[PDB]
């Protein structure tokens, strides 16, 4: 009957918390506490782009290192040269109500999606010279939060219908679905191999899915409201998420358990992007009090802060090559770091 | 499709005037800046005049300034050339070529067709080894532009261009800037050198791939032509 | 409000069937990667102006 | 500068040209007037968006009707099928006779589902029982059900609607429901100036995480029914929304106007079932203007910091074309006449 | 022995400090009694070069009276040249960052919010005070060509580049709201270049008998010039704008 499963349920929830606790005789700060520290890291500004005229919403920065996208809500995509602070497409779109963006890794497309629950894939190089809707996914219940290209065919997408979906560019249905979840998906990130990726919601939950069958394999409950931000380590056996109660946290693949918490005192606002460094020795974030704190990721000392912006820091990204690191902002301006 | 047509042209007397015009279809014309091109009935091919998007920046070459106007009509997509005072040396075939500029485009991609003009009754110098080089089918070939000044500029960029033109018809643009392929065009052509030494290497030569090479400098205007290659069977 | 519970009790025995190692391993296997790739790092050790595209 | 290269100039001038074009296009759009609307479920959005297309900026063809008949036949299909299950529901007994049989019959042939043209047996039948006592009496016995407003309109027009040679009107296509998911903006030229209006439906989610979206908006427009005063109460949760939506953190400078629809059916019903229902705490008499101004009263009282803001209330038919003109010129005007700069 | 027979032929002194106190407290009080109009930033400039200028009226019919009274070389010389100088060196400072914040204006958007931007300038503007107050050590040939350079091409550049600015946006925009103001500030900077012009281009030929007599004479006339003009400066903005003088009379 429904009252044995739901006995049936709580003793699974024990169980699993009983093996997860049994692994766990050391932890990472004792291991890691003979290490020398970073020290003091202190970043210039090098650029300040400014030909936004309302609030920047996403960014994503291109596979050359080179070429960044940024979108904003008074309806256009502005395509940006990192070197010369030129610009090299201005896109209007259908919607002036867009949350997202992505580039693709060839270079070749672009992304969008927003409150109109539609998916806008554009393309960049065509003989007419200018830039045209390629195609248009629908079939999403809610908004549109994030979306990230696999491929040159294929992509994936979130929604704030509780679903997750991979598509198939040339055919308008989709190929795999998502729905074991209960919240609403924020936030998504892809593994550097492209095969599994992991999502954030608001139950205060993260899930790990399998591309090829779609099924759930591993659930982290350790957060205390809604996640925010989501991003992969890159040795590909970790990840580490950001929430609204002000703390980032670490998670670990292969003990599929916890390892350190990032918060200081004083701090009361949310975190809105998470984001690593090549090496996976710094840890970036950026806050709802104007600031973006950079933490050492095996010492939970702070080691910088960077002070530039004058309201939420909301997008948040790294080169591939590491040489810098770009910060978008409500105030409409973007900044360079290094 | 791209389609560029060309009409006017006739026989003129000397000392007189004419006007020609390039209707373009196919394609956002307000967004690109358009280049006069002229050849000879035997000599190689000779830069004029180019107009910029907007019609901001006007070139002429050294030997056309203060005669020839250049001008254009973004809503009907029409460019003119106005001709005033034609010397007997004028007497040639006129092409209209399109190029867009940014970080990744590559210029010069289409041509078009010619209109035939008959007026009769501290640049850099490229050299092209102009001589005729016997071919078969099968074998491999290479070509050699050697400049006079240094075309690597301190971006990083070299800039020389290729082309190629089939016996009559209207060139075709194949490599720009030493190693990127043109779209369009079979992987089996290869590009490279150092400053002022420059090869293009065919392996496997197939058939209809007959006519003249040129090579281009894009550095600093006025663009300077080499004399052309000649390949034959 | 009986197809999801029952759909639950095999997925909690999918994530409770799982082989699971140490803490203690993958705590120097994360120390390990992070101390080899620190040369490579620019945002760690910061490199001369010779080099910085952005300079 | 002297070190830039031939290619680099071009690229410097288009970026130029980029830069003219989106300051003139971000400037040209500046000026306009962003109005959004807000409520519960069946306030009458979509009415007063349909009232202000057809009002300011065109009517509508006769070809949109024949779209619209499939629409409108499921709209009252539906109707008709939720009263012969309501009359069952509650196991309330009729003087049906031979009439069951047929009610039987019909909710058999139901599902016929061909959205082309109803049965003229069908049609027969639905109208010989709308004349039963006592299926008409369940029609106003239990305000309990969840059945839709506009039933009292369709039924009542089965002689002309259940032709074959039928074809929707203006009256016909402003009551007609539907739930569409996304957002639904109107965008039109009235005073000398552009309106845009967005109409935020169907968004089945958590408020919170998007209302950002719309930080300072030129106004902002509230429809709170009146005639569902004793639905299964809901008058209550539209207070328990007006109160987050007025002391918002986000909205501090933006002026709030309230609008009450369905004002002919509350004068109708008000005869019939008190206000102390809904409100134990009125003592009045069973008047409207009263009423009215009681549900005024207690409806204001939500705002925090009167001094700052005050809110504009109008009592509005939505279905009825002619009081939507007016009152719509009364609030362009006032917003105008707040917004001299 | 400078100054004197204009002093002492006792005449219409008062004049101008009535005229020039009572514009400086018009335009103090019309900037300071309507929240520094909109907290707008220009106006904080407009202030200072009012503050400037009642400076200059103050010092320059006081000292002399008081050397009336008090019957020198070193210390009155060393004042009225301080005032005067000072004052130049605020109002072109002022007039710069006027300019230059129309001109950031117009090219750019002042759509996006900005918020405290008054208090990062306000340094600024005191930064400005204490350059003013230095570049005037010496005097608190050279010095006379260098001010005849450095406080008429300035302006005279400053001001061109603006209006040739000005002109094209005109037919790009098509904007009422910038032609008033911009026409405004054209007007009142082309008469103060034409005005202050022939003293400092008297002072600036003087350094490089009749020589003596026409210097005098030049050095005299021009004082009184920059006198009367102090006094009445604000004029022009009531002309044109209007907007001053209601707020004025209805503050009061
Ligand atoms: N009789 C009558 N019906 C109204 C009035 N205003 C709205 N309605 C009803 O409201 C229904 C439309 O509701 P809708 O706008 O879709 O609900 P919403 O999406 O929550 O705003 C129609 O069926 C109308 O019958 C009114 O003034 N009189």
């Amino acid at each position: 009957e429904l009252d044995q499963l739901r006995q049936e349920a709580e003793q699974l929830k024990n169980q699993i918390r009983d093996a997860r606790k049994a692994c766990a005789d050391a932890t990472l700060s004792q291991i890691t506490n003979n290490i020398d520290p970073v020290g003091r890291i202190q970043m210039r500004t090098r650029r300040t782009l400014r030909g936004h005229l309302a609030k920047i919403y996403a960014m994503h920065w291109g596979t050359d290192s080179r070429l960044l996208v940024s979108a904003s809500q008074d309806g256009k995509l502005i395509i940006w040269d990192s070197y010369t602070t030129n610009k090299v497409h201005a896109i209007p779109l259908r919607s002036s109500w867009v949350m997202t963006c992505a580039y693709a890794p060839s270079g070749n497309y672009v992304a969008c999606g927003g409150l109109d629950n539609i998916c806008s894939i554009y393309n960049l190089k065509t003989r007419e010279g200018n830039v045209r809707v390629s195609r248009e996914l629908a079939g999403h219940t809610g908004y549109l939060s994030c979306c990230r290209f696999l491929d040159d065919n294929q992509i994936v997408t979130s929604s704030g219908d509780t679903t997750c979906a991979l598509w198939d560019i040339e055919t308008g249905q989709q190929t795999t679905t998502f729905t074991g979840h209960t919240g609403d998906v924020m936030s998504l990130s892809l593994a550097p191999d492209t095969r599994l990726f992991v999502s954030g919601a608001c139950d205060a939950s993260a899930k790990l899915w399998d591309v090829r069958e779609g099924m759930c394999r591993q659930t982290f409950t350790g957060h205390e409201s809604d996640i925010n931000a989501i991003c992969f380590f890159p040795n590909g056996n970790a990840f580490a998420t950001g929430s609204d109660d002000a703390t980032c946290r670490l998670f670990d693949l292969r003990a599929d358990q916890e390892l350190m918490t990032y918060s200081h005192d004083n701090i009361i606002c949310g975190i809105t992007s998470v984001s690593f460094s090549k090496s996976g020795r710094l840890l970036l974030a950026g806050y709802d009090d104007f600031n973006c704190n950079v933490w050492d990721a095996l010492k939970a000392d702070r080691a910088g802060v960077l002070a530039g912006h004058d309201n939420r820091v909301s997008c948040l990204g790294v080169t591939d090559d590491g040489m810098a690191v770009a910060t978008g902002s409500w105030d409409s301006f973007l900044k360079i770091w290094n | 499709d791209v389609q560029l047509v060309e009409s006017g042209g006739g026989l003129v007397q000397p000392g007189g005037s004419r006007k020609l015009s390039c209707s373009a279809s196919g394609f956002a014309f307000s967004s690109f800046g358009m280049h006069w091109v002229r050849q000879a009935p035997e000599k190689g091919l000779e830069w004029v005049a180019y107009i910029s998007s907007g019609s901001g920046t006007i070139y002429y070459a050294d030997t056309v300034k203060g005669r020839f106007t250049i001008s254009r009509d973004d809503p009907k997509n029409t460019l003119f050339l106005q001709m005033t005072s034609l010397r007997s040396e004028d007497t040639a075939m006129y092409y209209c070529v399109r190029s867009i500029y940014y970080y990744g485009s590559s210029p010069f991609d289409f041509w078009g067709q010619g209109t035939t003009l008959t007026v009769s009754s501290s640049d850099i110098v490229m050299t092209q080894a102009t001589s005729s080089v016997p071919v078969t089918p099968g074998e491999s070939v290479s070509i050699s532009c050697r400049s006079s000044k240094s075309l690597l500029h301190s971006n990083g960029n070299t800039y020389l261009y290729w082309f190629l033109q089939r016996p009559g018809q209207s060139p075709q643009l194949l490599i720009y800037r030493m190693s990127n392929l043109a779209s369009g065009v079979p992987d089996r052509f290869s590009g490279s050198g150092s400053g002022t030494a420059f090869t293009l290497t065919i392996s496997r030569l197939e058939a209809e791939d007959v006519g003249v090479y040129y090579c281009m400098q894009h550095l600093e205007y006025p663009l300077t032509f080499g004399a052309g290659t000649k390949l034959e069977l | 409000s009986i197809a999801q519970a029952r759909k639950l009790v095999e997925q909690l025995k999918m994530e409770a069937n799982i082989d699971r190692i140490k803490v203690s391993k993958a705590a120097a296997d994360l120390m390990a990667y992070c101390e080899a790739h620190a040369k490579e790092d620019p945002l760690l050790t910061p490199v001369p102006a010779s080099e910085n595209p952005f300079r | 500068g002297c070190t830039l290269s031939a290619e680099d100039k071009a690229a410097v001038e288009r970026s130029k040209m980029i830069d003219r074009n989106l300051r003139e296009d971000g400037e040209k759009a500046a000026r306009e007037v962003k109005l959004l609307l807000l409520g519960a479920g069946e306030s009458g959005k979509s009415t007063i968006v349909k009232q202000m297309k057809i009002i300011h900026e065109a009517g509508y063809s006769e070809e949109e009707c024949k779209q619209y008949k499939a629409v409108v036949y499921s709209n009252t299909i539906q109707s008709i099928i939720a009263i012969i299950r309501a009359m069952g529901r509650l196991k309330i007994d009729f003087g049906d006779s031979a009439r069951a049989d047929d009610a039987r019959q019909l909710f058999v042939l139901a599902g016929a589902a061909e959205e082309g043209f109803m049965t003229a047996e069908l049609a027969g039948v639905i109208k010989r029982l709308w004349k039963d006592s006592g299926v008409q009496a369940c029609f106003n016995r239990s305000r309990e059900y969840q059945l839709n407003d506009s039933a009292a309109y369709y039924l009542n027009d089965l002689d002309r609607i259940a032709q074959p040679n039928y074809i929707p009107t203006q009256q016909d296509v402003l009551r007609t429901r539907v739930k569409t998911t996304g957002i639904v903006e109107t965008h039109f030229t009235f005073k000398d100036l552009h309106f845009k209006m967005f109409d935020v439906g169907g968004q089945r989610s958590e408020r919170k995480k998007w209302i950002h979206c719309f930080e300072g908006v030129t106004a902002i427009i509230f429809c709170v029914a009146l005639s569902d005063y004793d639905l299964v109460n809901r008058m209550h949760e539209s207070m328990k929304l007006f109160d987050s939506i007025c002391n918002n953190k986000w909205f501090t400078d933006t002026s709030i106007i309230l609008f009450l629809n369905k004002k002919d059916l509350f004068e109708e019903k008000i005869k019939k079932s008190p206000l102390t229902i809904c409100y134990p705490e009125y003592a009045g008499s069973n008047t409207y203007e009263e009423a009215a101004a009681y549900i005024q009263c207690q409806f204001e009282d939500l705002n925090k910091r009167k001094d700052t803001k005050e809110i504009y209330t109008h009592f509005t038919c939505a279905t009825d074309t002619k009081n939507v003109q007016f009152v719509f010129d009364a609030v362009t005007d006032v917003i105008i006449k707040n917004n001299l700069k | 022995e400078i100054y004197q027979l204009f002093e002492y032929t006792r005449l219409g002194v008062w004049l101008m400090c009535i005229v020039g106190t009572f514009l400086n407290v018009l335009v103090i009080t019309t900037i300071l009694y309507y929240r520094r109009k909109k907290k707008s930033p220009s106006d904080t400039y407009i202030c200072n070069l009012a503050v400037a200028d009642l400076l200059i009226v103050v010092g320059l019919p006081f000292f002399l009276e008081y050397a009336k009274h008090h019957p020198s070389r070193e210390v009155v010389c060393s004042g009225l040249n301080a005032c005067f100088y000072i004052c130049l060196f605020a109002g072109v400072c002022f007039l710069i960052n006027l300019s230059m914040d129309r001109y950031c204006v117009i090219v750019w958007g002042v759509e996006l919010n900005r918020v405290r931007n008054n208090k990062r300038a306000t340094c600024w503007v005191v930064i400005f005070w204490i350059l003013a107050v230095l570049m005037g050590m010496p005097h608190y040939v050279f010095l006379n060509t260098k001010v005849n350079i450095c406080g008429y091409l300035a302006p005279i550049a400053l001001m061109a580049y603006t209006y040739n600015r000005m002109v094209r946006f005109i037919i790009n925009y098509v904007g009422k709201w910038h032609m008033q103001t911009l026409h405004v500030l054209l007007v009142v900077v082309v008469s103060f270049a034409s005005f202050w012009f022939p003293f400092n281009l008297a002072l600036f030929l003087e350094s490089i008998d009749t020589l003596q007599n026409v210097i005098i004479f030049c050095l005299y006339v021009g004082q009184f010039l920059a006198y009367v003009r102090a006094c009445l400066n604000p004029g022009i903005y009531i002309l044109v704008g209007t907007q001053m003088r209601k707020d004025m009379w209805t503050t009061l």
